[PDB]
């Protein structure tokens, strides 16, 4: 599967030509994260610690976590109502831990053809195992996020592979202790408990409403 | 193989290659489609080349190539021999056939021009004794071979 | 000249010679060549469907003089359907055997070719050859796929078998109405087929496919039944009073069943009864009989 | 030279590895439908002065269906067996491919080959991936 | 006969005795292609033909490695495919075609009733321009970027003209299909070439009208061969930001569907602000009722309230589209001028055979 | 012996001389061109080649060696913008048709009027309309009336089927549409007919495939040159499908097309004229009944009636006549119309 | 890990495709490396996504499944003699399949 350099005459093999790939999930690498101070967050403080306590130090205490005898998490759920902060605080966190933010919209995974998102799910997450370890964040899985069994149309047939691509490349069969993914929704009970449980996704972070003290901190 | 030679671009108003004295010239190669279109004869002519053969080489080139000593008093013994002498005889038996049902059928409306619009070129004397005349001279060879190793060999 | 081939040189490209006959190839499906398969008195009972054709067909070949007395053209377009495939090859074998004219044949699911284009320039030059040899009749049989319906080009309906319908129906009469060129299409399901070519400004003829009746039953029966071994006393009707509504190749398979219930009994002869349970074991339909399907619709 | 006709379009007999490996008294149970299909294809090999003597033109074709595990492919191996024709078989979902064009003319690949040669069998194990009945195809 | 590209001798005589052999041993035959990528400090190229193959070349040493980017037709040697001097696609004046700078006929009464979003135009276009002075003062940067959205023909156009009599200083509207181009990385150059030919002058006024067509609509998903809307919409939003350190001109876009949304142009830097177009209440209506009537010949004793009340929902070329019905009402007998009847069907003609 | 330096310049080129494809030029004396191959050269051009027909879309000649422009080429027999102009006229002007004076003074208005009288606009200063769309059940009287209109005119016209327009040679699409509305501009204020308009557009779809693009950049320049609103001089257009609601929208919207005209349905008055027409040039025979045929059937279009008459004349050629008996037509009558007769609710409502 | 020769690890979702006979094609290249290695392990995660019911007119893209369905049918268990290779199939959702499955 390499793209080698080869002589118009000999054919011989002499280099070894870096190897791009489709042009969609080079159109999804967002690097230059502004650095977000976490005080603009008014009123939920814990769970920006919650979220601190579970990642960073990962990438930090690389060896404390060896030799005490467990494994980091690697599935982190942020939800709530839309609005609260969704988008407003792991691209606060992914700031400092330069390891290379990589978004994933929901909707632009479902397209035209069938067996599109099978490819351009696997591709996404072969190209950030491929780099350090990097951060994948995706956002609104709502939509590919079925509530499965159910073969009525049209939703019935090109979800759920998509979401079965998705489910197969996060604790799957080989381990994929690289990199880390901070997904997250704004709806809990639709999803199906397919990924829904642990191995994946299991810290549950609630974000809930923001106060009088909250918002008047806020403005 | 094939030499070439530059003329000049200053003769442009006398025709090229100045020939005077020779008649070799329409010998040797005459000069195809596939030459007189890139440079010939504009650019450059060709050239005659002959073969500097003498003696002190050719008779022994002749005599260490196409030549064996061991060789041409051997024996092919007969289990190949007497059995290349039976997958012949099968299909020569089929082309008689074959033969066999061309001359009984002699088409006799118009036969000059029958026969000169309607050739095979495998049927009358092509395919009939090509192999007769092989299964011929092989055992010959091969008997004659035979008889004088018996006159030689005690 | 028009449609003139000729010899270039390779290296120069120059002129070689000018080549002889013109563009045909893959006539292997063209020129039948084979005359015999069929006679004419084997079919029966569809004497209609065989006068029409006759002097819709020969008509206007052996006698073009009066149809160009009247001061109408002569038609070229036929159509035949039948659901069951009744007669829809057997008239057309027959027709294609005692007419002493060219007989062209081509499925409409040849024409496809792999990549673009080579599909399409066939077209023309099957018609070129085709009024190469002024005495000829095309067949078509099963214009069913090429030639459904213009659909959309960027969801599906690909529009690449589409040309092909465009150079079909454009070529017979886009250019000049030609002469001596008839054409015969067979297929059943009418109702899925593109209808511009179905205007009376192209087809002229769509003779359809009846089920037989009785007495034509009877005359397929007595079709079969005249090579195999018959025994005496036994009435052939009755048997045709047994198919209530068959399709033709039926009296086939009980030729063939009550043949292979005497095989097995190592026996030349046949029964009334062999028949009986002939028919009744082709008569196996999801329309069951019970009776009471059909009694309470009275 | 000249290449002798059909050396190409399809590899596709089985001579001698690969073999069925099957008897024809292996199935028990099947009193008439190995009975039926053997008098539709192996009796018409090799007892055809029968036909010919009554005039009954031997069937063509043959179709097989009900539920699974009933015994369909283990029949066709023990015919395949017992037969001294160039058995020709096929997926039924392999001839359709990405280009247009190529699943009907490896139709008439295989069409081309058998009728050439001997008297042969073909075999075509399940259809309704490509014979339903039509409509209009709107894609 | 035939013509082959002759002439009579008089201008090609000279021309055909030596310059010919001038111009094929020396003059050399190059081809064109595409460019991939590239490499930092050294050329490693990738070319592909799209019809041969994709070759790693390098260029020649007649150009310098400074302008040759990613998609440029270049010059391909045969033996060595080595990249000779690149060719521009078009050459010169594709700006001015679409700035004419030229006073448009348009009255500033020509929009009558929805004044709000007028006055909001008249904010942001020409307090920055000509009032700077608040912005510093009290610490807000000023906003650059307006998108406007809403039913189509509302007043859009109209309002976009209504700003460009106002300052009368170089007017660019940009079609939407204009920048759909044919090649591959056409109209990213010219959005270049733009930009920079417009920052040079100051007090300058861009439009960009019909943006869904290349202003963020589907980003990528539906052309998955070819990606030339979305390489400019990402060269536009590269260009718009970083190249403005406190620029002086603005950019204006409008689209009719609001879906078609970027959440990087909202990011604070590119578009700030929200305005939209509704629909006239009642009086808004009548005053286009009062425009377009009053350049034909129609009777001076009748209304046009009742006209506006028959019609709930419309907009301004619907309400040209019965002036000009009702136009063809008179037209039908002799009728030199225009009686009410004659808008009263055209109102039934256009509304009650399709609308409701 | 005087034509010398016309014949080195006929020596000097190279003799096998290919043909090629113009695509850009720039005035240096070398320009971008394209192969068969679609490959492309960045070859020269010559000094005799006349450089004033040199345009985008035009052939020339190429070489082998470095493939410089040897000399531009002609159409080579292109006939796609003069064989579409009507030359004679068409059939009958007005008294062909019947039953359809209702929409026959919109279509007068629209077209004569502008060109006739053209006071009336300018007496309130109220433009003409551009576009009319004819819409309605197929084979209705819709080429029978766009025929009619035309054949009372006095001005040039044009046929467009609307097939004769898509090409494959990726320029060929929009350049017609360039070089017909420059024919059109140049000559007559000519009436564009482009028949059958909906295979080019509908509903606006894009693919990333190379088999859509080349309809729809050429129904968006059709639409571009339409408007393009720079000097159209008073050119009518009459667009006519069978269906319009899988139409493309924006040319329905005003500002393009403000007549849409419908062509309903049938009765028993405007038959009997079409009977007649139909039977009017042949040995029509003294002893047929035409009116217990129009009484009885009471569904059928002229092309029905035209079968009808075929098939009469086909049915006395059979029995080896000249004139047409009664008996033909009413078989005629019983054996043509049995193609289509289902589906009514009689006697249930009066 | 253990006594582990060839293991094949199939996702069952990713080896469908835009082209219309592509995933048959896929089926048969993983049987032949199947066939290539002796003695080897295929396991196919969660059938319920290309198995299924039967069933009617089924909107065409529907009809690809199928097929795809019936080539792994007949592969995995038909005219020929499946030798050393052992299925492992893993799933959720037993409750509607092909019951030929
Ligand atoms: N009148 C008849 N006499 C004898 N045999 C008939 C008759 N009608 C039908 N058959 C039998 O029916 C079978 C079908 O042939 P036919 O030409 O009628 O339809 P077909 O062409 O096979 O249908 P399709 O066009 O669908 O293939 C033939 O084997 C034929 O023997
Ligand atoms: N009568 C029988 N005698 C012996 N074995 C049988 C019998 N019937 C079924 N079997 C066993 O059951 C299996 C039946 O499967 P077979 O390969 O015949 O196709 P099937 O399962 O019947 O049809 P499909 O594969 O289309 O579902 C055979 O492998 C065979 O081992
Ligand atoms: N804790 C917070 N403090 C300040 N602003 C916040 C906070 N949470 C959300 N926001 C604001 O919400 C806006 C976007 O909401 P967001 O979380 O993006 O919604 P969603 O992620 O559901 O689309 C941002 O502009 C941000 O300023």
């Amino acid at each position: 599967g390499d793209l080698v350099g080869v002589n118009k005459d000999s054919y011989l093999i002499l280099e070894t030509l870096p190897t791009e790939y489709d042009s969609r999930v080079k159109a999804m690498e967002v690097d230059e994260r502004p650095t977000e101070q976490y005080s603009d967050i008014g009123g939920l403080d814990k769970q920006i610690q919650e979220l601190v306590e579970a990642i960073v130090l990962p990438m930090n205490h690389k060896e404390k976590f060896e030799n005490l005898g467990i494994q980091p998490p690697k599935g982190v759920l942020m939800y709530g109502p839309p609005g609260t902060g969704k988008t407003l605080l792991a691209r606060a966190c992914a700031a400092q831990t330069k390891a290379t933010f990589l978004k994933l919209a929901g909707p632009q995974l479902v397209q035209m053809f069938i067996g599109d998102g099978a490819k351009l799910v696997r591709d996404a997450f072969a190209l950030a195992k491929e780099k350090a370890p990097s951060i994948i964040f995706i956002d609104e899985l709502d939509a590919i996020g079925t509530k499965r069994f159910d073969s009525e149309k049209a939703g019935d047939r090109e979800v759920q592979r998509t979401m079965l691509e998705l489910l197969n490349q996060l604790d799957g069969f080989q381990p994929n202790t690289q990199v880390k993914v901070i997904a997250a929704t704004n709806r809990v009970d639709i999803l199906d408990p397919a990924l829904l449980r642990s191995g994946r996704l299991d810290r549950k972070i609630e974000f809930p409403m923001p106060n009088e003290e909250a918002r008047a901190r806020i403005m | 193989i094939d030499a070439f030679r530059l003329i000049n671009a200053n003769m442009m108003v006398l025709g090229h290659e100045p020939r005077q004295t020779t008649s070799n010239l329409g010998h040797l190669n005459k000069p195809s489609i596939q030459a007189l279109i890139h440079g010939l004869n504009r650019h450059y002519y060709s050239i005659t080349i002959n073969y500097r053969k003498n003696e002190l080489e050719q008779k022994m080139l002749l005599n260490l190539h196409k030549k064996s000593w061991m060789e041409g008093l051997t024996l092919q013994d007969y289990s190949e021999h007497c059995k290349h002498n039976e997958s012949v005889v099968k299909e020569m038996l089929e082309l008689a056939k074959n033969y066999n049902k061309a001359v009984e059928e002699e088409d006799k409306m118009t036969p000059e021009q029958l026969a000169i619009k309607n050739v095979g070129k495998q049927d009358p004397k092509r395919h009939l004794e090509e192999h007769v005349d092989v299964l011929m001279t092989s055992n010959i060879v091969q008997c004659l071979a035979a008889m004088l190793d018996t006159v030689v060999f005690k | 000249t028009p449609n003139c081939r000729v010899a270039l040189r390779n290296d120069s490209y120059t002129l070689h010679k000018i080549l002889p006959n013109k563009v045909d190839p893959l006539v292997s499906l063209m020129m039948v060549e084979k005359v015999p398969d069929s006679t004419y008195e084997m079919i029966g009972g569809l004497d209609k469907q065989i006068k029409e054709i006759k002097e819709v067909i020969e008509l206007p070949v052996k006698h073009p003089e009066l149809f160009e007395a009247l001061g109408i053209a002569q038609p070229k377009g036929v159509l035949l359907y039948g659901p069951p495939g009744t007669g829809k090859t057997l008239l057309a074998r027959a027709v294609a055997h005692h007419t002493d004219c060219t007989f062209i044949r081509v499925s409409g699911s040849e024409l496809v070719q792999k990549f673009i284009g080579e599909g399409a320039r066939m077209v023309r030059e099957l018609f070129v050859m085709a009024r190469e040899h002024a005495p000829s009749i095309i067949f078509m049989d099963e214009i069913d796929s090429i030639g459904s319906s213009r659909l959309e080009g960027g969801s599906g309906g690909d529009s690449e078998v589409q040309r092909t319908m465009l150079e079909l129906l454009n070529q017979l009469d886009g250019f000049e109405a030609t002469k001596n060129i008839k054409v015969i299409m067979a297929t059943n399901r009418i109702d899925i087929l593109d209808s511009a070519l179905l205007r009376p400004g192209r087809i002229d003829r769509k003779i359809e496919f009846p089920p037989p009746n009785e007495e034509a039953r009877l005359d397929i029966l007595k079709i079969h039944s005249r090579k195999m071994n018959l025994t005496r006393g036994i009435n052939l009707r009755k048997i045709a009073e047994l198919m209530p509504g068959a399709s033709g190749a039926e009296v086939k398979g009980v030729c063939t069943e009550a043949g292979m219930y005497a095989l097995r009994e190592r026996r030349v002869h046949v029964t009334q009864e062999d028949f009986e349970m002939a028919v009744a074991k082709v008569m196996q339909k999801d329309s069951e009989k019970n009776m009471s399907i059909k009694k309470l619709w009275k | 030279d000249v290449l002798p006709p059909e050396a190409d379009s399809s590899i596709m007999m089985l001579t001698s590895d690969q073999k069925p490996d099957v008897m024809y008294a292996d199935i028990g149970g099947m009193d008439i439908q190995k009975q039926e299909v053997r008098e539709a294809v192996e009796l018409p090999l090799t007892h055809f002065e029968l036909y010919k003597q009554i005039g009954i033109d031997p069937p063509r074709g043959v179709l097989m269906y009900g539920p699974p595990g009933c015994g369909k492919t283990m029949l066709a191996k023990a015919v395949a067996h017992h037969t001294t024709a160039a058995f020709i078989r096929v997926v039924g979902s392999e001839f359709v491919q990405k280009y247009l064009g190529e699943g009907p003319r490896m139709v008439r690949d295989v069409f081309r080959l058998a009728k050439e040669n001997a008297p042969a069998i073909i075999f075509i194990d399940e259809i309704d991936a490509i014979a339903t009945k039509r409509f209009d195809a709107q894609t | 006969e035939s013509d082959t590209g002759l002439a009579p001798p008089a201008l090609w005589d000279l021309a055909a005795d030596k310059q010919t052999l001038q111009s094929e041993q020396p003059l050399q035959v190059a081809r064109c292609t595409k460019i991939i990528n590239a490499d930092s400090e050294d050329p490693k190229y990738i070319i592909n033909v799209k019809q041969f193959a994709k070759f790693v070349v390098d260029l020649s040493d007649q150009v310098a490695p400074t302008d040759i980017e990613e998609g440029m037709r270049v010059g391909v040697d045969r033996n060595k495919y080595q990249i000779h001097i690149p060719l521009p696609p078009k050459i010169d004046p594709t700006v001015t075609m679409m700035q004419v700078e030229e006073k448009p006929d348009v009255t500033y009464s020509d929009v009558g009733g929805c004044k709000e979003q007028i006055e909001k135009l008249r904010e942001v276009v020409e307090t920055p321009l000509l009032h700077p002075e608040r912005f510093v003062n009290l610490g807000i940067e000023p906003p650059k970027g307006v998108l406007l959205f809403g039913p189509p023909g509302t007043g859009k156009t109209l309002c976009a003209r209504a700003v460009a009599n106002r300052t009368d200083a170089c007017f660019i509207r940009v079609i939407g299909s204009e920048l759909v181009q044919k090649y591959v990385g056409e109209g990213a150059r010219m959005v270049r070439e733009l930009f920079e030919m417009a920052r040079t002058k100051k007090a300058c006024l861009i439009f960009f009208d019909e943006i869904d067509a290349i202003g963020g609509a589907r980003f990528d998903d539906g052309a998955g061969g070819d990606n030339e809307v979305q390489r400019t919409m990402l060269e536009l939003i590269n260009q718009l930001d970083g190249f403005d350190p406190r620029g002086n001109i603005k950019v204006l876009m409008a689209t009719n569907r609001p879906d078609t949304l970027d959440p990087a142009l909202m990011r604070p830097g590119r578009l700030d602000r929200k305005i939209e177009f509704s629909l006239p209440d009642l009086e808004g209506r009548t005053h286009i009722f009062k425009i377009h009537a009053r350049s034909m010949s129609v009777e001076r004793d009748i209304r046009f309230e009742l006209l506006a009340r028959l019609c709930p929902n419309s907009t301004g070329a619907e309400i040209r589209s019965v002036c000009t019905e009702a136009g063809m009402f008179a037209i039908r007998a002799r009728r030199k001028i225009a009686t009410e009847k004659d808008f009263l069907e055209a109102v039934n003609k256009v509304i009650k055979s399709y609308a409701k | 012996k005087q034509e010398e330096e016309r014949s080195k310049v006929d020596d000097l080129r190279g003799t096998p001389m290919s043909v090629g494809t113009l695509e850009e030029i720039i005035d240096d004396n070398h320009a971008i061109v394209s192969t068969s191959v679609g490959s492309e050269h960045y070859v020269s051009i010559l000094s005799f080649v006349d450089k004033d027909l040199l345009e985008p879309g035009c052939s020339v000649l190429l070489n082998h060696k470095v493939h410089a422009v040897i000399g531009v080429l002609m159409d080579d027999t292109d006939p796609l913008v003069t064989v579409m102009k009507v030359e004679k006229a068409p059939q009958e002007t007005y008294a062909d048709i019947g039953g359809l004076d209702n929409q026959i003074q919109e279509i007068k208005e629209s077209v004569e009027l502008p060109l006739t009288h053209p006071e009336y606009y300018e007496e309130m200063g109220i433009k003409p309309p551009k576009g009319v769309i004819l819409y309605g059940p197929p084979g209705t009287g819709k080429t029978l009336l766009a025929k009619a209109v035309a054949n009372q005119t006095s001005a040039t016209f044009l046929r467009v089927v609307g097939s004769e327009l898509i090409q494959k040679y990726l320029g060929d699409g929009p350049k017609l549409v360039r070089e017909l509305f420059r024919v059109a501009e140049e000559h007559a204020p000519s009436i564009v007919f482009i028949d059958e308009i909906d295979a080019i557009g509908t509903k606006r779809y894009d693919s990333n495939s190379g088999g859509e693009r080349e309809i729809q950049r050429t129904m968006l320049e059709l639409l571009n040159q339409l408007d393009g609103f720079d000097s159209r001089g008073d050119v009518k257009v009459i667009m006519a499908t069978n269906r319009i609601e899988t139409l493309d929208p924006a040319l329905i919207r005003p500002g393009r097309i403000d007549r849409k005209i419908e062509f309903p349905l049938p009765d028993e008055k405007t038959k009997k004229r079409i009977f007649q027409i139909h039977t009017s040039r042949m040995t029509l025979a003294d002893d047929v009944t035409l009116d217990d045929l129009i009484m009885a059937k009471d569904d059928l279009s002229g092309a029905d009636i035209k079968a009808i008459c075929t098939e009469a004349g086909l049915m006395a050629l059979r029995e080896r006549r000249m004139k047409v008996t009664n008996e033909d037509f009413k078989k005629s009558k019983e054996n043509v119309l049995y193609k289509k007769q289902e589906g009514t609710p009689e006697g249930l409502y009066l | 890990s253990q006594l582990d020769c060839n293991f094949l690890k199939v996702v069952s979702s990713s080896i469908v495709d835009k082209y219309i006979g592509e995933s048959a094609r896929l089926i048969r290249e993983m049987f032949n490396y199947a066939r290539d290695h002796q003695p080897c392990i295929i396991f196919m995660d969660e059938i319920d996504a290309i198995g299924g019911r039967r069933f009617s007119e089924g909107t065409s893209a529907d009809r690809e499944i199928q097929r795809t369905l019936m080539e792994l049918l007949n592969q995995m268990d038909g005219f020929d003699t499946l030798h050393r290779v052992k299925m492992i199939m893993a799933t959720n959702r037993p409750d509607t399949l092909d019951p030929a499955l």
